[PDB]
């Protein structure tokens, strides 16, 4: 039994040639056909085309002839597709899937590239608070979070107290607004008693950007 | 070029019970040599890649549990989860391989089934930092609820907005099964200055009346 | 219970040439697909149908090794719905096919020096074969009007050509042995099965 | 004998699209390998398709989705559907027989001319080289497409020391040829010299007298 | 796609000599499947050799083939006038065929200088708005001329085609035809129309000129 790799994310503006690939380890390579398949966001599968590497016979669906390119490498094993102009639009990620036969389901699957296409430039995020309200059941139990307002690309982590807290958080998935770049939100609901005696801090990670930035929220003093 | 059609789209269905997930095809797909049909069922769970479940229209895959059937024939097929477990909650995919090219389905998303819970709804008004860069975002917070059904509309002193409303939505909660939403209204300091009461409206199925939690630009509240 | 034959097919000394080429039927055996999906020897394994790994778990009715020689070109058109000279006049697949297609060069046994003229392909035919058909005809071949009654000459050729084949040619050129496995399933008793 | 006849060309505009036929004696296209093979002017030769004795055939990249190959065996012939013309498919076309390693292309047809071109169709005016004070004169063909002319001296009866040179395009777009005999100095008014220009694709027959001016 | 490429492109020897004309492929092909052509002018291909050595049916057993791998030979022993025309070869080891660019063959002889004539152009043609002065060089050897015209002793450029026959199969010349076209208005501008001939068989450029008006 064997496994398929493929190649690591990708940020590109629009026009930009991309040549991801997917190389397949272990034994009993010879048969397997590999083929692509593209996930736009949150949207679900299209099967983009199929190549055999022994010969590169190369079959593409009816909606990406001529759009992309698959070619094959049996000498390492591995499996290529590539754009000649990036579209905006073709932000989604791309697996490779392998059939042991042309007419076979697709038993081994890759782990995924995730390609955003987009104008925009790299920017670390700006990170604004989310403190708990002064009209809060005091004997109840109240919310409050973290703003990680304009960032990209994507992703950014998001840990609470050094990771010394990981119950009743929730980090929301981020939105793409019209300026390009993203926003998220990450909120956390506490006991009122401990708003006064416990500092409460998010710690904010976007590798891209090289920014590490932690907030300090406390209910507005007023 | 052979279209593909899976019922429902959403299917929640509570712990342990059963689900059942069509597909409707468009040609016979039975390799008369064989007389085997050239369907496969796969399971995608959020960031994961699709796992192979189904090969043909019965035969399981090693590795999976006994609680996954296929069946159908001809052109239509099914899929069905006996002893629903939580562990398999995903989005499911049919696939046809009888030929080039090859074609899924649109997609059922399956998630559990459990009892209605009204949203707790905070509102924050923005930071003084975010204001100074020039923008103004009120953040509006819908905490535990079910079903995913929610509507958030803004008003700006009794004014309607529409058309600078964002908004996103937690992934079903492994703990208790429940889901979150967040509405960004962001829009410039003039306009924000320009009115006072800022109200956030949600209409849910457990809230009886509609829940508004609002804040007077200002005061502190 | 016993072993299936598999090594006698491919391990052959001699392999038929492709007009007249041989067709084994495997059954009453049990045979591990294994060795052919994990073998380094082939450089062609196409499996048109069938999962060839996942097919130890199977039983089939009758499992046929068709076998013969053609040159390295042509290898690509042992395939369904294939056109060229091999497919249209010596070796048709169906385009239902359920099986796989194994070729690997043989540069260093089938290639006199002299050019070995024990190679044959049909280069002359008035209409394709039908899928699995096979022809051995030496019959001269009638390209003009006039009838040629047995002997050849102009517009009467005989229908069998010689690959000729010679090791200095280029890899595209030389001779690679091809198997061809095909699975069949009737509603009869399945004897060709795999291990446990 | 055995022969192939090749009927079908001619002169159409771009877009176009012509039927060009390979007509066959003592030999039979339903059970030959036949090709068809395209000379463009001036130019060497092409491979252009194939049909196999069978029906499966083969084509050219320049000329893919565009070239269509086709038989009758009743008429015993081979057709070629020629469509979306475009200027470099004006050739002279050639079918013939392949042998493969039997032979090779051992049968070939007479040729077929194609032009691909929007210009209309034009006669030759025709003037008198005069000769002057072994003497040369000739006669002047200009003005003429498409091509080609043909020009006897006589009606076919002066034959040694002419020279008829080929054709030059022109950047009108019409062709245009000169044409030349040498002829002995003393006899001029004696002997009287026309030459007969003949364009069929205009029906012109010009007959032209040539003689030494004042 | 396989390549053939020819060499030389044009070459002449004389009758009886020895001619050795190649073939390079972009890619080995084996011996068996490449062919040689002979095309006259006019006509169409004639099959000389099939398999790189066999001579088709008819075919003088002067004509021989030979090579093997990306290198083959076509050679005639001895040349006879009916051997000299435009030879090409084909691959045919894919069913895409391909030919090569084809070897010109010409007769050798002696250095000839033309006899050169000039003509004006005619009464009949000036009424209509032209007038083609014509320069013909008949009868000469090499093909290599340089004709150049002058008008009032000043050179024409850019107005002036010129033609050349083949060679002629009797005496193996050569005939150029010059031709300079000019507007009637042009025409009668000027006095002195004349053609200047640079040849190798002349050790001084000849020039033939006349006067607008048989003056
Ligand atoms: C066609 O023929 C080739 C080569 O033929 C070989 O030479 C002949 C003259 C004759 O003697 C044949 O017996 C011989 O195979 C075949 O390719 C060979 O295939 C065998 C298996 O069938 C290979 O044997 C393996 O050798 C390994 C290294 O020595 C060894 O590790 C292998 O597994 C062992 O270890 C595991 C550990 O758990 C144990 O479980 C096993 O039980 C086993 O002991 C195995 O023994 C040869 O190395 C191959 N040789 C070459 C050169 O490829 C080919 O199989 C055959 N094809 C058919 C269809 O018959």
């Amino acid at each position: 039994q064997m496994q398929l790799v493929q190649s690591g994310t990708e940020v590109k503006k629009p026009g930009e040639s991309l040549k991801i690939s997917c190389k397949g380890s272990g034994y009993g390579f010879i048969t397997y056909w590999i083929g692509w398949v593209r996930q736009m966001p949150g949207k679900g599968l299209e099967w983009m085309g199929i190549i055999y590497p022994g010969d590169s016979e190369t079959r593409y669906s009816p909606s990406f002839q001529g759009q992309v390119t698959i070619s094959a490498d049996k000498s390492i094993n591995t499996a290529y597709l590539q754009w000649s102009s990036l579209k905006a639009s073709d932000t989604a990620i791309y697996y490779c899937a392998g059939g042991s036969g042309i007419s076979t389901p697709m038993d081994v699957w890759g782990q995924g590239t995730t390609v955003t296409v987009s104008s925009a430039s790299t920017k670390g995020p700006s990170v604004f608070p989310l403190a708990p309200s002064s009209k809060s059941t005091s004997g109840g139990t109240a919310a409050l979070g973290c703003l990680v307002k304009d960032y990209f690309p994507e992703p950014v982590t998001v840990s609470w107290n050094s990771g010394a807290l990981t119950s009743g958080v929730h980090t929301f998935p981020a939105v793409l607004q019209s300026s390009g770049l993203y926003s998220l939100s990450s909120v956390v609901t506490v006991p009122s008693s401990s708003l006064g005696t416990q500092t409460y801090i998010c710690n904010v990670n976007h590798k891209p950007s090289n920014t590490k930035v932690d907030k300090k929220v406390e209910p507005k003093s007023c | 070029d052979i279209q593909l059609t899976q019922s429902p789209d959403s299917l929640a269905v509570s712990l342990g019970e059963r689900a059942t997930i069509n597909c409707k095809s468009s040609q016979s797909v039975l390799y008369s040599s064989i007389n085997k049909n050239y369907l496969a069922w796969y399971q995608q769970k959020p960031g994961q890649p699709p796992k192979l479940l189904i090969y043909w229209a019965s035969t399981r895959e090693s590795g999976v549990p006994d609680r996954f059937s296929g069946s159908g024939s001809g052109t239509d097929f099914t899929l069905t989860i006996s002893s629903l477990q939580a562990e398999d909650v995903a989005v499911y995919y049919c696939q046809q391989y009888y030929s080039t090219p090859y074609t899924f389905g649109q997609g059922t998303k399956v998630e559990i089934k459990r009892t209605v819970a009204a949203p707790s709804v905070f509102i924050f008004p923005p930071s003084d930092e975010q204001l100074k860069s020039g923008t103004a975002s009120v953040v509006c917070l819908l905490n535990n609820f079910y079903p995913r059904e929610a509507k958030v509309q803004w008003k700006v002193d009794n004014a309607l907005q529409s058309g600078n409303s964002q908004e996103s939505v937690t992934e079903q909660d492994s703990k208790d099964s429940t889901y979150s939403l967040s509405s960004t209204l962001t829009l410039s300091k003039a306009d924000y200055e320009k009115h006072k009461v800022y109200a956030c409206e949600v209409t849910h199925q457990g809230l009886s009346s509609p829940v508004t939690k609002s804040f007077n630009r200002g005061e502190c509240s | 219970t016993n072993l299936c034959p598999f090594g006698e097919v491919f391990n052959a000394t001699r392999f038929a040439s492709v007009y007249a080429w041989n067709r084994k039927r495997i059954s009453n055996c049990v045979a591990d697909y294994s060795v052919l999906y994990n073998s380094a020897s082939f450089s062609t394994f196409k499996c048109y149908g069938v999962s060839p790994t996942k097919l130890n778990d199977l039983c089939f009715t009758n499992v046929y090794a068709d076998s013969f020689v053609i040159r390295g070109d042509e290898v690509r058109q042992i395939a369904p719905g294939q056109t060229g000279k091999i497919a249209d006049y010596n070796y048709k697949l169906p385009d239902d096919f359920t099986g796989c297609v194994i070729a690997w060069n043989s540069n260093n046994l089938d290639s006199k020096v002299g050019g070995n003229y024990n190679y044959l392909y049909r280069l002359f035919r008035k209409s394709n074969l039908k899928p699995f058909e096979r022809d051995i005809s030496t019959e001269i071949y009638q390209a003009g009007s006039t009838p040629c009654n047995g002997v050849e000459g102009f517009n009467c050729y005989f229908p069998l050509q010689s690959y000729g084949f010679q090791p200095t040619n280029g890899v595209g050129y030389q001779p690679y042995r091809v198997v061809v496995l095909s699975f069949e399933l009737l509603h009869a008793p399945a004897t060709v099965c795999g291990p446990k």
